[PDB]
C-alpha cells in the first residue's frame, strides 16, 4: 500500500516462525523494541 | 523478561525489580522492629 492508505493485516490462529525472518541479510534491517527476535519464538499473543 | 528480551538488557529490567523488592523488605523489617518494642514495653507492664 501506500503509506498514507498503510494496509493491516490482522493475525490470528496460526504458528508463526519468526526465524523465517532475519534471514535474507543483504538488506533487511531488524529493529525489534520491546523483546528480541530469539526470545519471542517461545512465546504466545493474543493476535498480531 | 527473558522470554521476550536479550541478557545485556534483561539484566537492568531484573535488577529494577530487585531493587524495588529489596526496599519492601527493608520497610517491613524496620516496622517490624520499631512496633516489637512497643508490644515489648507492654509485655515488661504486664510482668510488673
Amino acid at each position: 500500500a501506500s503509506v498514507y492508505a498503510w494496509n493491516r493485516k490482522r493475525i490470528s490462529n496460526c504458528v508463526a516462525d519468526y526465524s523465517v525472518l532475519y534471514n535474507f541479510a543483504p538488506f533487511f534491517t531488524f529493529k525489534c523494541y520491546g523483546v528480541s527476535p530469539t526470545k519471542l519464538n517461545d512465546l504466545c499473543f493474543t493476535n498480531v | 523478561i527473558l522470554s521476550r528480551l536479550d541478557p545485556p538488557e534483561a539484566e537492568v529490567q531484573i535488577d529494577r525489580l530487585i531493587t524495588g523488592r529489596l526496599q519492601s523488605l527493608q520497610t517491613y523489617v524496620t516496622q517490624q522492629l520499631i512496633r516489637a518494642a512497643e508490644i515489648r514495653a507492654s509485655a515488661n507492664l504486664a510482668a510488673t
